[PDB]
């Protein structure tokens, strides 16, 4: 169907959401809404001992399908990854949603990650997508601030 | 009404979305679309009498100032005002923190300070909110409201007036639950304090019968774009008495009298309020909208929407967990309906009824005290307009039926 | 550049007037025409795509987003601004009052109160005038001004350094003397003392190449309609780092962050600046008006300009009587010509050159310090856009010789 | 030719030959007026009989165009020596022929030359340069007839 946009991928993690529920501990925490007026996000990022790796992602707030299950996609991604490679895979996604449907993505860097490209055709639904990864960005910059 | 024919005035309801279905645009609540009587009034005044506006003297200049100043007539008939008693701004918004501005200038008599009260209400459009916050941070006045009813409806009952309230602010047409409110008696309550009220119109000037006089309100804003007009063009009114008392907001050329270096004297109102060039082949635009709504005639339009309303109810409330956010009787209510639907995103539901060619609106609405007031964080609204029809409201509810089968509800 | 082509794009300029003539329309400088591009766009964008903008997430209003953002990209670029330094407003006017009124805001750093001097010029526009004036009564700020030198320039000798001056308000080209003025002097002048400057470009962006980075003003206002775009549409340029810093003018929906009853927190800007539905259909005309004159190019348009303004200082000065308000010099002057003629009053004046179909706009130009300055009641103004052509300035030199006959 | 039929002849006459032109004493009100087509100005002043029933002097000092400037010396000849309401009901005819798009010619028994302004008022710009003295006239009549007793 013309939908395409809502990929089985999407309604499984809508309906199986991964590492939802804030857990400690955490190195920074998040607060970030949807332009769109109806999805939010609290999002914490813990890292090693050695400040290199992603070793957890927390999150909870409400939203519609492709916020929820974009951000148990990233979830899946990033943790237990060296922060420069979560760093590229956040780039790699938000170059795909962003491109319309210019950037198909790469499944080998993003995963699942890839089931959002059909997103890119919608431009509202777009901060859908990106709510929960633009807020791991945000608490990934800021649990290595905290770091030092 | 020759509902066909209307429609047939509207280039834009031809439109094949990218789904394959003809648009079915039910989002006049946000902007409305354009009749080619409007397109082509403005055409028309672009390609022949375009020239400045009371400034000058040439041919050109003449035209353009007869239909400027006939523009502010024929919108005055449309709603009840004296000629005089219109100005023009960029939208409803800017209407209102005008108001907003000019109550807190020492220059005006009833101007608000310590001690002074500001009320507005819980079912507010945010542009009859954040002005009023503004004016109190300001002036140092204190900002109360009335709140909501469990059906939409301003609540009477949860704010006593008191002798401190200057300034009573409200919708006629809330945006979300549709309720019409109870202008007069808030207007009899407002006057016991000697209270001005400012009349939030933005839903009820497309959508019914407007006689500002009749309402009694000291002032009310609209919005062009809402009621077939062109953008760039929103209306407040005034009390004839009332703009004579106060000073300007916004300053600059046509809106004086004398200037020098030191200082200037302001013009009389309306052209106190109207600040450099103004927005000349919209007004030609809204004028058109206005003439064009009257040849229909607003209670034939009022009433073929509030048939479209109703069956909307009927249709939505026949769906398993699904909830109207404000009446769901037709008791003082028109256009919009406002909906939960249960164990479905309002973003999901509105994408399933763009896949059909439905456009409504997902999200606060610019009124989100009122969600937040019925813990929601977001509702679909399906807002109704003249050309709208019984067959688009069917695809309304099959849209929303099937977002709850494709989303695994049921 | 083409005349011809380029007069074939706008329908009006082919009118018959009342006097039985075709239109010489020599009043650009108060309001510009349409070209069918501009029309057209406008018209498109609302046969096709009209729906809210940043608001829901339907294709219409995905459609009618992208417009929206698309033409404010597309105007940045003309007038060498990153797209989220311009602020939409109905007209040039509303964007300088923004910036007075954000000048008085207890919440912005820079704002001005007792003791701080307010600099204008009694060449400006009253839309750069009076703002400053209210600004002053609400703050109790020190309002003073550049003067005018007999060529009708800014007189930079008028005025000395002095810590107290936090605003300094001027043309970038005047709307009467058509002086093209000494940006970089005049920042320069404003930095000594740690100042703002706000720049008038109403009739610098029509008429010749602005890049308002080089410029390096903080804050600059400019006219859809005198640009050959929509009514209802101005323009406020204001530096990002500026705009972080501003707190809001207009409040209400689209502009907020978060809202309660209690109270509200702004979106970051140019959003924070934009209260209520925007002119959506006038940026998609404005958009496309920048890509007409950006097309011909704006170095040729004021080549072409300046060819018209010559012939007109030229042709007028050919009358005995006649005396030209500003430089009869060409150097740093462009659009529009305002003139005396002695002993026939300007009302007269623009009569007789109306029955021969020419426009001009009589009076003060809505600059009365500028008119007082030269002990003027009023001129006669020919103004001049890319359409307009040779023969049209001797139709004014014949009409303003008619006058002279007609009355003397 | 469209020119001469505003213009006429009784227009650029007192144009170049104003009466009743410089400010007298004595005065019952003075007015100052002018026109939004920024360029016309008048100072006028009305004077009242003893009875304060018949207008006994119009004076006035300013500056304007050809029909700014004939109008309020044409203004002068047909009210000067007249029954204030009489004035009145020529100042009403005056405006009702210039404010009439050219439907109303004007009755030269009520407004002598006063007719002379009938081609203005195809000219809606101009009909505020006709109007300047006639409307500062009647500005002047009502505060010199307010004025008088007591
Ligand atoms: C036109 C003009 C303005 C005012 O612009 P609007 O669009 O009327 O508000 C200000 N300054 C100058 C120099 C102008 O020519
Ligand atoms: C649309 C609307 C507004 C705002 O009008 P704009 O044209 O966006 O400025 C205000 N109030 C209500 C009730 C509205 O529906
Ligand atoms: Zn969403
Ligand atoms: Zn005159």
């Amino acid at each position: 169907r013309l939908e395409q946009i809502y990929q089985d991928v999407i309604l499984d993690h809508y309906k199986h959401p991964q590492h939802r529920g804030l857990r400690e501990p955490f190195g920074a925490q998040v607060y970030h809404v949807n332009p769109i007026c109806g999805d939010e996000v609290t999002l914490r990022v813990a890292l090693s001992e050695d400040g290199t790796r992603v070793t957890d992602v927390s999150y909870d707030g409400q939203g519609c399908s492709i916020s929820q299950a974009a951000t148990s996609v990233l979830t899946e991604q990033v943790i237990g990854q060296r922060v420069p490679r979560a760093l590229n895979i956040v780039d790699a996604f938000t170059e795909m949603v962003s491109s319309r449907g210019t950037v198909p993505g790469d499944e080998d860097v993003l995963g699942d990650g890839v089931a959002f490209a059909g997103v890119a055709k919608y431009p509202a639904r777009v901060k859908c997508a990106l709510l929960g990864w633009m807020a791991f960005k945000d608490a990934l910059a800021q649990a290595s601030e905290a770091f030092e | 009404l020759d509902l066909a024919a209307i429609r047939a005035d509207f280039p834009i309801l031809k439109r094949i979305m990218r789904g394959g279905n003809p648009l079915a645009y039910l989002d006049s609540g946000a902007t409305s679309q354009r009749p080619l009587q409007v397109l082509d009034a403005e055409r028309e005044f672009l390609t022949a009498s375009n020239g400045a506006v009371h400034r000058g003297a040439h041919q050109l200049m003449e035209e353009a100032t007869d239909a400027y100043e006939q523009g502010r007539a024929d919108i005055a008939l449309f709603v009840g005002a004296d000629t005089d008693e219109l100005v023009f701004t960029k939208n409803a918004t800017e209407a209102l923190n005008l108001v907003s501005y000019v109550l807190g200038d020492s220059r005006f008599e009833r101007a608000v300070g310590p001690g002074d009260v500001i009320v507005t209400t819980e079912l507010e459009h945010h542009a009859n909110l954040i002005p009023w916050q503004e004016l109190a941070r300001r002036t140092g006045a204190t900002l109360r409201w009335y709140g909501v009813t469990d059906d939409g409806r301003i609540d009477l009952d949860s704010l006593y007036l008191d002798d401190r309230v200057k300034v009573v602010a409200f919708t006629h047409h809330s945006n979300v639950t549709g309720v019409l409110t109870p202008v007069s008696e808030l207007v009899s309550r407002a006057h016991q304090s000697g209270a001005l009220t400012v009349l939030d119109a933005c839903q009820s000037v497309p959508h019914q019968p407007v006689d500002l006089h009749e309402l009694g309100v000291d002032f009310a804003a609209f919005s062009g774009h809402k009621m077939l007009g062109p953008n760039g063009i929103g209306v407040l009114y005034g009390r004839r008495e009332l703009l004579a008392q106060m000073p300007p907001f916004l300053t600059g050329g046509s809106m004086i009298e004398t200037v020098t270096m030191e200082g200037a004297t302001y013009a009389p109102a309306p052209q106190r309020f109207e600040a450099g060039t103004p927005m000349t082949s919209q007004v030609v635009g809204l004028a058109a909208a206005a003439r064009y709504l009257g040849a229909i005639g607003m209670a034939a339009v009022e009433a073929h929407e509030r048939e479209l309303v109703a069956a909307a109810i009927e249709g939505l409330s026949g769906i398993d967990g699904v909830r109207i956010l404000g009446p769901t009787s037709m008791r003082d209510r028109g256009s919009p309906v406002a909906f939960v639907v249960e164990g479905v995103h309002a973003h999901d539901v509105g994408q399933v009824l763009d896949d059909g060619g439905v456009a409504v609106r997902v999200g606060h609405h610019c009124a989100l005290p009122l969600h937040r007031r019925f813990g929601l964080a977001a509702t679909a609204r399906a807002s109704f307009a003249v050309y709208n029809t019984a067959d688009e409201v069917d695809r309304l509810v099959a849209g929303v039926r099937r977002s709850r089968h494709f989303f695994g509800r049921a």
